[PDB]
């Protein structure tokens, strides 16, 4: 009896610990945002914008980098065509 | 035996959620961008186009609300200067 | 003696130099706004964009800065008149 | 005389002119959010709309010029690849 009342307040206690973290997430998704003031909107703003800031960079620098590898590689097989080129 | 299958009922279910709070708490970790840096680019395409619709949502709420409690004040100073000359034009 | 003056002349094509470089600048000012409305994009270099990108958004968050007071005083203004229009219908009260 | 006609002519588009470059400079500046300062929150709310859909067309266009080229090099990549295959095919059979 007691074993099942530890038990069950432990499931509570779990339970609205993780109602509390689907809440916090579904804001970050911009969702179910009625409860929220001004300012708490305001930070979440604040957040997402760094990280979009952050995001595009690194996306930006991929490509570059890719870019840059493609490029080299263009090199290459442009002297090895022309090698094969002069050898036929 | 029916309170001792409740309390196994309520372990098994504690230990889902604490598997849920683990995964959960990681899954709000990179939508709050603090992952970016190891991201793949086609992590980074995910994450930005979920970002961009948040971001969006968020602004355009904060000024729903502003918009809504402007509203509500004003209206209720309407109500208010009406309740004003009732009880002036009273007599 | 039936001629224009070399004078004449000289103030002629000087008024028509004038009048072509005014309709450049109209005309590279016509290119920017365009770009600064994110249209006719074509010519420009990435470097170009990036910085274009980096001055709109920069007014961006001082037009939502300002937005924002706006609708925070305008509200404050609001909660300070309906204090004043609830001691005045309160008063209004002995009246009744 | 031709010559005094055509200097006033210039004259007369230079001064048309001179009012549109001024006009326009200033639209520019408030595109730029120069202006904000003397703004409503009406026209703050309507820059804003028009900035923030500016950014988007920009940052679009940056993106694709980078997906372009990329898009070009691998193409360029496969070509040289194909060209290179053939030539290996003519060492191996003839100069057999």
């Amino acid at each position: 009896l007691a074993v099942e009342l530890s038990s069950q307040q432990e499931y509570l206690k779990l339970k609205e610990r993780y109602d509390a973290l689907q809440r916090t997430q579904r804001n970050l998704l911009g969702e179910d945002l009625g409860p929220l003031s001004t300012k708490e909107l305001e930070s979440l703003e604040r957040q997402l914008d760094s990280s979009l800031k952050q995001i595009r960079a690194l996306r930006t620098q991929f490509m570059l980098d890719q870019l840059n590898d493609l490029q080299s590689k263009e090199r290459m097989l442009t002297e090895t065509n022309k090698t094969l080129r002069l050898r036929l | 035996s029916v309170a001792e299958i409740n309390a196994q009922y309520y372990q098994q279910e504690s230990a889902k959620l604490r598997q849920q709070i683990i995964s959960i708490q990681n899954s709000n970790r990179q939508l709050m961008g603090e992952t970016i840096g190891s991201m793949s680019p086609k992590e980074l395409r995910n994450l930005e186009g979920r970002l961009e619709r948040s971001i969006t949502r968020i602004r355009s709420k904060k000024n729903e609300l502003l918009f809504s409690e402007i509203d509500y004040m004003q209206k209720r100073e309407v109500d208010l200067h009406n309740d004003n000359q009732i009880l002036r034009a009273k007599i």
